[PDB]
């Protein structure tokens, strides 16, 4: 949160990156570090690689190397998933009669909707575009 | 900012000099802001490229324009070390003893990063060594909490 | 749109993107998801892109309403707008794979030279493969430039002085500026985040950095300003790296005419003129391309190999099997014609296309020749005698077979596609039925 | 036994124990390798020139060498013969006392003054209507040379005088520890210990180490030459 | 709830009197970030990105997405509508759809070439039978190597009719030529026919095997690409 | 450790469950979190499945969920084994 | 083998009289003559 794209580097992606070692069978590691305040490392594997070991091998060398990580990103925790963007489909929620906002929709399609397409037969992953709700404190600096 | 004073300031930054000299010729506004306020005298003095230094100056291009924070082009010239552009910036007219919102010169900026060849050149042009930040500190202040000997015995 | 631009911006520019294909493509397009903060050379509040849903393939009739068509008449009404660098593509036929046309390059800092260094070795790059139209075309660098950022130096004499510890300023500046996200509270029995951040009018611009304030020791409230001192730099929104060491890909691919395989061989010479320290390396298609290069020979030499070792073993002769072997072009010269007329391209459909009627032309030819062999090794008859009967006997099951094709292909004639293995079985028939006699005949009499 | 297995089993009972483990040990960093007992080969580094010392060779073998090795298939565990650089305050007791410090008061202000901030940014979203510019606020940030190390701030005297980290202490890069010395007949030299992963294969693993540091070679500073004193491949390869 | 994080006490002043988080603080339910705006043809949007499980049906579950959706119809807020966007359903239906067209028009018009030429319908069901018994053979071949139903083993297959159609041909022809030229009864013709062509049928396999085998050889992702036209087209082949 | 059955349902079963998705020969998925603290998500798998797989892609789809987790959860570390419902033997010990 | 040790023992109520830290005695014991690894800087771009 609110961290710049050498302040990532620096802190997360090098420590990450310096920690994923003896793990079978990668060919290339490329890293994004940007000012959204956002890491995204992809270790790209050779061909007939078991993906289920491959995953588990760096999900290992990262948890051994999250105690090296800062406070907050530990905190917000870090996620492993293998990348294969082929979508079976994206299902679309919109709000027509202008009720609710996208924060709205998104929290209710996460409560609602998500986990029972989850259990769905013959779905392997679900990914919600958008977050649920959170609890927003909007300080004022002269009040304060 | 024109149509061409965008392509100006990408163009001063970028370091293509025969791209500036076709847009001299097509009138672009030398005197173009950015978004935080850098003209593209101020673009081509960071990066340091003097042939577009010399080329803005040579079309009336503002040699004493400030940013939203106060920061002249000498400044940035003078702060990364680019010696041959804070000559030709101070010889076209630039204020030696320019001070942005926080009271800094280009003399601070010289001294603190260490670039003595520079902060010889200001002082010849008439910088105030005595001239002070918001914090009350002097460039041979600057000096003595680097530990630079050699900076600190030209600044008195 | 460019550096220092809003989301409030980036938002005019994708309602007018909608606004023209809900208009001018109401007849193509079903809907438009239009989404403000992602893109695929970076992110951020000055980035877009516009998922485009189109209507079923009947409602779209002809060329003119096809993605390729739409997409470059979508370009131009774009080029059109201000301060944005918008166009329209075509998705990859595999989403899985990407791209998958040109090259994937990575420029590789290999001697802590740093941000700013490894940015003008790829302007160099970049420089010198403008200056070779004919070879390389659209290499470009994909990820974002630097842009404007508000550097603020803490005084940790002043702080110190007025007794205000650095961990409440930085807390204070990142919590308001930043957002912090503290613990976690129960919404409707579901886990959910609480995150604490400044009310928006406060975090705007530099002049509301002097409206924080932080408690001191003794118990004053001191001023944001009082302690700090701001100034503008240039700094990158978005850092690569590649295989540990900073990086900067460059995405391209070789211009019209010339294969993809001479466009890398040139990206590698020009790379070897680059300053020290600046190393290469090819990622993505780039390296499974140049995989499936070396292979190639090997397998079409297996190939041939065992064609020829199988057909050696069926005729019980060294020479023979050439007669069989000669009829591959015959097969897909037809294939070849019916692609250049219509303007079909040589994709991996239409190879494996020509593999079958490669196979289906030895088919025929096998037996004409088996025939022909057999009429001279049983029965004892001349060259010429058994090749004439062997033709007669083989003319009505291969007329049969080609008849079955074209009747099964001629629906078709959607209508591009329909003349593709049509035309190639075709000649493939045509000229087999007259050219494997021949084949025969000649190998006979030389071996 | 499947030995990609056995890993992951033996970390699953790791990882319910790193918790309950002092602070220090933890940020050192737990490792858990599957390899042979012995090293496949030993990789040294030599300086022809004189124009770098042994604690310069091991700091360069570790910051642009090892990790490429360390992430090579096949490779179960890499042994540096040295040690990385790390920014040492060398703290002196008699300069402490003068100012009234203790090592506390140093770890406490290097901790302040060598931070890497998450300021956020100018326009951040949401946003106010009519936003004019987008920029990401950069306070501070990681401390890079001896230098700037050296003018911490520790503390602010009565008269108005100021105790700087470099007054209490000599400031200098080198060696996380000084337990590790290399030499190659005499000189000094660096070098990587390479142990071969449970299972793979001696020679490809060989060729792949030898691709890396090939692509290393042409990268290297001044007269920095690698050597290879300890290597079993060449008997494998030969007496077949 | 926003009540509960309002009422947090921050402060209690000299007098008694209270400073709450709310006093302080404009307090509400809202996004986790604000970076993203989503829209659908100018209105508030979200989605689900589905992925299909391993080994599973493309068709069965994109049809029970639907069900599970349709069923969660009359619990939505008033305005809430599902959209399409994106779906990879249409091409898998076709490329069904295309081979059992192929199946269906390749019996007929063999069935009607066959009968122009031979002029009976005894002859004309041979292949009628040969051809279906083939592909369900193919399906089998597929399952055991274990391959999925998809464009490319799909397009594959609908190209291997082409050759099923020649094997059914090249004998029956043969059989019926051999009775026209010797008169020999049904059951002889058929051994002498067979005596002709069974050493060329075989060398068929084997030289359409060294055509098509060597393509699935290739490594990466053009390798996998080639192994979905190999595997389909040489085992239907093989069968035939 | 010390909360009840829901508190530890909501904030750790319920987010760990939502993950176990599209696993290879899931049959089904019985779990319980009582009042000690104690959380315990049982996956039976499809008969003839590799166990040690099994294992391996249960642990890969909880490292989704174990960011979203307590602080206190992940301070005691979870746990993920092949398990056996029934004991072989009891072993009693006592003093003479 | 064994080998001779340097035994040192902090006296509590001593400590406590004074009001000195136990955790100030045993950081500047285990720091000085030990050694502390108190975070990360950047060596010309790396981590260390
Ligand atoms: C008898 C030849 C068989 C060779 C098998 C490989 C065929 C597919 C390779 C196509 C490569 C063409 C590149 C343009
Ligand atoms: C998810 C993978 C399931 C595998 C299905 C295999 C079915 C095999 C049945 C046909 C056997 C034919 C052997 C020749
Ligand atoms: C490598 C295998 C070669 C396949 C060709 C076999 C054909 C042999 C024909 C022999 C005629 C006599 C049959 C008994
Ligand atoms: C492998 C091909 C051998 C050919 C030999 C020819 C004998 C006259």
């Amino acid at each position: 949160p609110g961290a710049d794209a050498k302040t990532v580097q620096d802190t997360v992606t090098q420590v990450i990156e310096q920690n994923m070692n003896g793990i079978d069978n990668l060919m290339y590691m490329s890293s994004n570090s940007d000012s959204t305040g956002t890491v995204q490392i992809t270790l790209t594997f050779e061909s007939g690689t078991d993906a289920d070991i491959a995953q588990v091998q760096v999900q290992n060398k990262l948890q051994l190397a999250m105690p090296l990580l800062p406070q907050e990103v530990q905190q917000q925790g870090v996620s492993v998933e293998k990348s294969s963007s082929s979508f079976l489909m994206v299902v679309g929620v919109i709000n027509t009669d202008g009720t609710m906002t996208q924060e709205d929709i998104s929290d209710y399609v996460a409560a609602n909707m998500k986990d029972a397409i989850s259990r769905t037969s013959g779905v392997g992953d679900v990914q919600l575009f958008g977050s649920q709700y959170a609890m927003r404190i909007w300080m004022n600096p002269n009040e304060l | 900012g024109s149509d061409l004073g965008k392509k100006l300031l990408e163009a001063a930054r970028a370091g293509r000099d025969d791209e500036v000299r076709i847009l001299m010729a097509n009138g672009a506004d030398v005197n173009a802001a950015d978004v935080v306020g850098w003209t593209p005298l101020h673009l081509a003095a960071y990066w340091g490229h003097l042939e577009i230094v010399e080329v803005l100056l040579k079309n009336g291009a503002d040699v004493n324009a400030y940013d939203t924070l106060g920061s002249t082009p000498l400044h940035l010239a003078a702060h990364f070390g680019h010696l041959e552009i804070v000559e030709v910036l101070l010889k076209n007219g630039a204020d030696v003893n320019a001070k942005d919102d926080n009271g800094i010169t280009p003399l601070h900026l010289a001294a603190n990063r260490g670039h003595l060849e520079i902060v010889e050149v200001l002082l010849k042009y008439g910088a105030d060594v005595n001239a002070q930040d918001k914090f009350g500190k002097t460039a041979f202040d600057i000096s003595i909490n680097n530990g630079n000997e050699d900076l600190a015995e030209i600044l008195q | 749109l460019p550096a220092g631009a809003t989301q409030e911006r980036t938002q005019k520019v994708l309602n007018e993107v909608t606004h023209y294909y809900l208009t001018k493509e109401k007849n193509n397009v079903e809907s438009v998801f239009a989404v403000n903060g992602f893109g695929f050379a970076g992110r951020g509040q000055n980035t877009g892109i516009a998922f485009v849903s189109l209507k079923d393939w009947a409602d779209r009739p002809g060329e003119e309403n096809k993605v390729e068509a739409i997409t470059m008449r979508a370009t131009r009404a774009f080029s059109q707008i201000k301060d944005a660098m918008v166009f329209a593509f075509n998705l990859p036929a595999i989403v899985e794979l990407g791209t998958a046309t040109g090259f994937d390059f990575e420029l590789i800092d290999q001697a802590g030279l740093g941000h700013e260094k490894l940015t003008q070795a790829r302007n160099q790059l970049l420089a010198e493969a403008a200056k070779h139209p004919d070879m390389l075309t659209s290499v470009r660098p994909n990820g974002l430039e630097d842009t404007p950022q508000f550097k603020i130096d803490i005084d940790q004499e002043k702080a110190q002085a007025l007794g205000v510890s650095i961990n409440d300023i930085n807390t204070t500046l990142g919590a308001a500026w930043g957002g912090s996200y503290v613990n976690d509270f129960i919404d409707r029995g579901r886990v959910k985040k609480v995150y604490v951040m400044s009310e928006a009018k406060y975090r705007m611009l530099p002049d509301d950095i002097g409206d924080w304030y932080v408690r001191a020791a003794d118990g004053q409230m001191v001023p944001f300003s009082a302690f700090s001192s701001s100034r503008w730099e240039y700094g990158s929104p978005r850092l690569e790296r590649y295989n540990g060491l900073p990086s900067m890909e460059i995405l391209g691919q070789a211009a019209p005419g010339k294969s993809t395989g001479e466009a890398m061989e040139l990206m590698e010479q020009l790379a070897s003129k680059l300053p020290t320290g600046v190393g290469y390396d090819w990622t993505g298609m780039s390296y499974q391309e140049r995989l499936s290069g070396n292979q190639a020979p090997s397998l079409y030499a297996i190939s041939l190999i065992v064609v020829f070792l199988c057909l050696a073993a069926l005729y019980e002769s060294w020479s023979i099997p050439f007669s069989v072997m000669l009829v591959v072009p015959l097969g897909v010269i037809g294939a070849l014609l019916a692609a250049t007329f219509r303007g079909l391209t040589n994709d991996v459909y239409f190879q494996v296309g020509l593999l079958t009627t490669i196979g289906l032309s030895a088919k025929n030819a096998i037996l004409i020749v088996e025939f022909a062999k057999d009429l001279m090794d049983k029965e004892g008859k001349g060259l010429i005698e058994a090749t004439l009967d062997a033709v007669r006997m083989r003319l009505r099951p291969i007329l049969m077979t080609s008849l079955a094709f074209i009747l099964g292909v001629m629906p078709l004639v959607q209508n591009a596609v329909g003349t593709g293995v049509m035309g190639g079985m075709v000649t493939a028939t045509v000229l087999a039925i007259f050219f494997v006699p021949v084949f025969f005949v000649v190998v006979r009499r030389r071996f | 036994t499947d030995a990609d297995i056995a890993q992951v089993q033996v970390q699953n009972k790791l990882q319910l124990a790193m918790p309950l483990l002092p602070q220090e040990v933890q940020q050192q960093g737990v490792s858990v390798e599957k390899s042979s007992s012995s090293f496949l080969m030993v990789v040294g580094v030599i300086n022809t020139d004189g124009t770098m010392t042994q604690e310069d060779i091991s700091d360069y073998v570790a910051a642009n060498m090892k990790d490429a090795i360390s992430r090579t298939s096949g490779v179960g565990d890499v042994q540096l013969f040295g040690s990385q650089y790390a920014m040492r305050i060398w703290m002196n007791p008699n300069e402490l006392n003068k100012f009234q410090l203790t090592p506390v008061d140093v770890i406490t202000a290097i901790k302040a003054q060598n931070a890497q901030v998450a300021a956020g940014q100018l326009g951040g979203t949401p946003p106010v209507k009519g936003q004019q510019l987008n920029a990401s606020i950069i306070a501070q940030t990681r401390l890079t040379s001896t230098e700037e190390f050296g003018k911490i701030l520790l503390k602010v005297n009565q008269d108005g005088s100021r105790v700087l980290l470099r007054d209490v202490a000599k400031i200098e890069l080198g060696g996380e520890n000084y337990d590790i010395i290399a030499e190659f007949n005499g000189q000094p030299a660096s070098g990587l210990g390479i142990k071969l992963a449970t299972g793979a294969n001696a020679l490809d693993t060989a060729a792949a180490i030898r691709a890396e540091l090939a692509k290393m070679e042409p990268f290297f500073p001044s007269g920095l030459k690698i050597v290879y004193p300890y290597d079993t491949t060449p008997f494998v390869k030969i007496s077949i | 709830s926003t009540e509960e994080f309002g009422k947090i006490l921050l402060k209690v002043n000299q007098d008694g009197s209270r400073v709450l988080l709310r006093d302080v603080a404009k307090i509400e339910l809202g996004g986790e970030n604000y970076d993203i705006i989503a829209e659908f043809n100018g209105q508030p949007a979200s989605g689900l990105g589905i992925k299909l499980a391993t080994g599973a049906n493309a068709l069965d579950t994109a049809a029970a997405i639907r069900a599970e959706l349709a069923k969660m119809e009359p619990f939505f807020p008033s305005g809430l509508k599902i959209v399409y966007p994106y779906d990879t359903t249409p091409f898998v239906k076709i490329s069904i759809h295309e081979v059992v067209k192929t199946l269906v028009e390749a019996i007929i018009l063999v069935f009607l070439v066959m009968y122009l030429f031979l002029q009976n319908f005894r002859a004309t069901l041979i292949p009628t039978i040969a051809v279906p018994v083939v592909l369900l053979g193919t399906f089998a071949v597929l399952a055991a190597f274990g391959f999925s139903i998809n464009t490319l083993t799909m397009f594959g297959m609908v190209l291997a009719i082409g050759l099923l159609v020649d094997d059914a041909i090249v004998v029956v022809e043969n059989v019926e030529r051999v009775m026209a030229e010797e008169g020999l009864p049904p059951k002889e013709a058929t051994r002498k026919s067979m005596g002709q062509i069974q050493g060329a049928l075989v060398g068929i396999a084997m030289v359409l095997s060294a055509v098509f085998v060597p393509m699935a050889f290739f490594g990466g992702s053009t390798g996998a690409i080639y192994r979905q036209f190999s595997i389909t087209i040489v085992s239907a082949m093989a069968l035939s």
